[PDB]
Order: C-alpha cells, then structure tokens, then sequence
C-alpha cells in the first residue's frame, strides 16, 4: 500500500509540475507583454524628449 | 564671564575649537611680519595661550570653569597647537563614535578620559578607590573580545564570564537620562550628585548589580533608581 | 617546523625594522631640512 | 535604509583582518565577510551611469533584507544591473510608488513592503 | 525509486518551464531593444532635420 501511496504521489506532482509550468510560462507571457509595451512607451518618450529639447 | 564671576556666580564657559584661537594667532603673526616658530606658528605662542586660559581660574569669589573642545591637526598631538593648549588643561573627554553608536547617549569613553583630580587627596579615598576599580576591569577595553571572537568564548571562561558581565554593566550604567533630551527621547532627566555616584558605583562593583540582567542599568540615575526598576 | 618558521619571521621582523629605522632617519633629517628652509627664508 | 549598510560594512571592515588570514573561522564570520563582499561589489558603480534615490533605496534594501546572499559576489554588478532594468521596464509603479513615499517617518510601509519584495521575489525566480 | 524519479521530473519540468520563461522574454526583450533603436533613430534624423530649418 506505501507503493500505492508512492504512485498517486508521483501522478499527483507531475500533475502540479505541468500545472505550475502552464503557470509559469503564463507569467513569463504577461510579463514579455508588459515588458515589451514599456519600453515602447519609454522609447517613444524619449524620441520625444530628443524633439523638444531640439526645438 | 569674567562680568558674572566678579558678580559672585559660578560660570561655564565653553570654547570651541580653541586650535582655531592658535591658528588665527599665527596668521596674525605671519601678517604681522614676526618671523615664524617652530611650524610657521607665532612667536608668542605661550603668551598668549597664557593671556586668555590664565583667566579661566577658580578665585576665592567666583570661578569659571571651562569645557574646550580641541581639534588637531590630522591626529598630529606633537603639533604645537595642540601642546600649548594641553599645557593648559585639567582633563580629558574622549567622546567615542562606537559608544555612540550602541545608543549610550553620553558617549564618553570610560578609557582615554583622564583627569588630574582623580587623586585620594582632592575627591576622597573612596572616590578614587571606586574609579579605580572600574576602568580597571576596562583597562583591557575587555581585551577578552578577541578571545570570544576566535574561540566561541571557549564555551567556558571562568571568572572573566563574571568580569565581562560586571564591565558589560558598568558600561550600560554610564549613561545618564538628560534634561535637554527629555522632549525628545520622553523620559524625564535624572541629575546624580558625584556621592551618589561613587556610592551607587561601589555597590555595583561589590556586586549588588549581580542577579540583574541587562537593559536594566541601560538608561537609569541612580542604581538605587535600577533596584526600584528591578523590583517593579 | 613552528620554530624554523617563526626564527624566519622573526629574522625577516628585525630586517624590517633596520630597513624601516633607516628610511624613518631619511625622513626624520628631510623633516628638519624643511623646517630649517621655512623658518630661514620666514626671517628674510 | 542605509543605516544597516553602514553598520555592516564597518563590521566587515573591522572582520576583515581575520579575513585576510584565518580560513577557520565559524560560519558566521564567513557568512559575514560574505554579507561585506556583497556590499562593496554592490557599491562598485561604473562611470556615467548615475542611480536615483528610488533606484538606490530599492537595491539596498533587496541586498540588507538577506535577498542577495545567493547570488556569488562576482555577479553582483551585473544581478543589480538586471534589476533596475527590471524596476525601470517591468514594473515603474514600484520605482513611482518608492520616490512618492521617500519622506515618511517610517519608511518601510506594509504596503511599500509589498510590491518590491514581491519584485525581487519575481526577478530572483526567473532569472538564475 | 518512485520517490528519487518524482523529485528528478519535478525539477526537469519545472527547470524546463524556466528555460522557455527566460527563452520567451530573451526574445520579447530582443524584439524591443532593435524597435527602440529604430525609435530613437527616427527622432535622431527628425531632430537633425529641424537643426537644418534654423540653419
């Protein structure tokens, strides 16, 4: 029966490591979007910054 | 002060950075076209330190007592200035940024704070006594620290545990609620009269302080003020 | 091998501080050289 | 902030001669001439490249709350580099939020708490 | 043994979701260091242009 318990368990944590991965990869997705769309915005108000004191 | 002193009343007076008086005395000088002595300094370097702390002196009417502050030179005590104005002095307040640090307020380092009163034949056999059996269990600056440091204090030191405690104590006791600070720190200041002092001081070193844990004697007047603490 | 270290050590310590003594004496007579220029040249 | 900065390097300063020689001490003394070394190569500033207040209080506060003791110290530079690159592109609210609130009494608010160890917690993560 | 191989595809999964997390944002990063650049270099051209109408 412990080897029973050891395979549940290890269904069980695999089951959590995909879970944990999905995750994982779903923060790494918001924060390449964040990422992504900041340093445009900083960019573009630096292009900015570059024309006004230009002017 | 000189006024109030011959108007009878005792009188502080504080001098700040009394090198700085050396320091405009030798530009004077050097303006003045004396020749230079010893390092550039003026001539009549002893007159005039002689001039102005010969009228910080107790008479029979009133005294002045001085507290100066002296600033050397990069840590240079041989500089001419700083010799001058030690020929002039009484004692010493070595005023510790560590001490500071350990929130002791007073910061004055039990070590390197000297005094020429400190003698059986001016402030009494028992007040040397008790200032002498501290600053003794300090003499070492508790030179033990090493020990612990490179050993885990040997998990045994016999006596110096007890000597270390008693320093430890002592070194705690030293500080002293202050009247100025009381708005600011909120606790009421506590002035000590120096019999209090030796007396509370000899209790402790006989070992009265013993059976007491720290942060007891941190903050406290009297040690009768760290029994009613203790007890309450 | 503690005592041949430290005789080593204590060798090299005193070697030290003759070659240390000679470069303070250096100092010490450049120090008075000094001086005596200042004050020399102060007085003219 | 700079308070516990100050403390330790003067520690680590004052630890440093038994650094220097004895390779027996306890792990605690090794912990702590570590805890020093990650504090002097934090210091370490290149030319050019100056950190506002919000910067500096964010980086010391990640290195004297133990967030930095795994990071070896020849990587320090470039693991406080990668942080403000994080702060400066991930998350602004926090740097925003840090500079708002520099002047309170108590600095370390609940909620200045959060949000940058939470930042720290996500830049140690997915990066090493 | 079940326990020793649940640890080892707990840490490979995991670790592989962290190697594609930096693998995603290592190339979001990428995609937005070459459009700044080409930000800052639009303004850089629009801004010499503007030098040139005062000259």
């Amino acid at each position: 029966e412990q080897l029973a318990n050891a395979r549940r368990d290890y269904e069980a944590e695999i089951a959590r490591a995909r879970q944990e991965a999905a995750k994982i990869v779903a923060q790494a997705q918001e924060r390449a979007k964040q990422q992504e769309a900041e340093i445009i915005a900083q960019a573009r108000r630096e292009a900015e910054r570059l024309k006004e004191e230009a002017r | 002060a000189e006024y109030f002193r011959d108007e009878g009343r005792d009188i502080l007076l504080f001098i700040d950075n009394i090198f700085r008086f050396v320091q405009a005395g030798s530009e004077v000088s050097s303006l003045l076209g004396r020749m230079p002595s010893q390092v550039g300094y003026q001539p009549t370097l002893g007159t005039e330190m002689g001039e102005l702390q010969e009228r910080i002196t107790s008479t029979k009417r009133g005294s002045i007592t001085s507290m100066q502050a002296v600033y050397v030179p990069a840590d240079d005590y041989t500089d001419p200035a700083p010799a001058t104005v030690f020929s002039h002095l009484d004692a010493t307040i070595s005023l510790e940024r560590s001490i500071a640090e350990r929130a002791i307020f007073p910061a004055v380092d039990p070590l390197a704070s000297t005094s020429r009163i400190l003698d059986p034949n001016i402030v009494g056999e028992e007040h040397y006594r008790v200032a002498q059996e501290v600053k003794r269990v300090l003499q070492r600056y508790k030179d033990l620290k090493d020990i612990i440091a490179i050993l885990g204090m040997e998990e045994l030191s016999d006596e110096d545990k007890l000597t270390v405690q008693r320093a430890r104590k002592i070194e705690l006791f030293f500080s002293q609620p202050f009247t100025v600070a009381q708005q600011f720190t909120g606790r009421p200041g506590k002035y000590v009269p120096v019999k209090k002092t030796v007396e509370s001081f000899a209790r402790l070193l006989n070992g009265e302080g013993d059976h007491i844990p720290e942060s007891f004697f941190y903050m406290q007047g009297d040690f009768d003020d760290v029994l009613a603490a203790y007890e309450a | 091998a503690r005592m041949v270290a430290m005789r080593n050590a204590t060798n090299n310590a005193k070697d030290l501080v003759r070659d240390l003594t000679l470069s303070f004496n250096k100092a010490r007579q450049a120090a008075i050289t000094k001086e005596v220029s200042e004050i020399a040249s102060g007085a003219a | 902030v700079a308070g516990k900065l100050k403390g330790e390097l003067a520690q680590f300063r004052d630890l440093a001669a038994f650094a220097q020689f004895a390779s027996d001490l306890d792990a605690t003394t090794k912990a702590q001439i570590e805890r020093g070394q990650r504090l002097q190569e934090l210091l370490k500033q290149p030319q050019y490249q100056p950190l506002p207040v919000e910067d500096q209080v964010a980086v010391l506060y990640a290195a004297t709350n133990n967030y930095l003791d795994d990071v070896p110290v020849p990587l320090i530079t470039k693991w406080r580099d990668d942080f403000l690159a994080f702060l400066r592109t991930a998350h602004p609210e926090v740097r925003k939020l840090i500079y708002d609130n520099r002047l309170d009494r108590k600095f370390p608010t609940p909620e200045v708490k959060e949000a940058l160890e939470a930042a720290i917690k996500e830049f140690k993560a997915t990066s090493n």
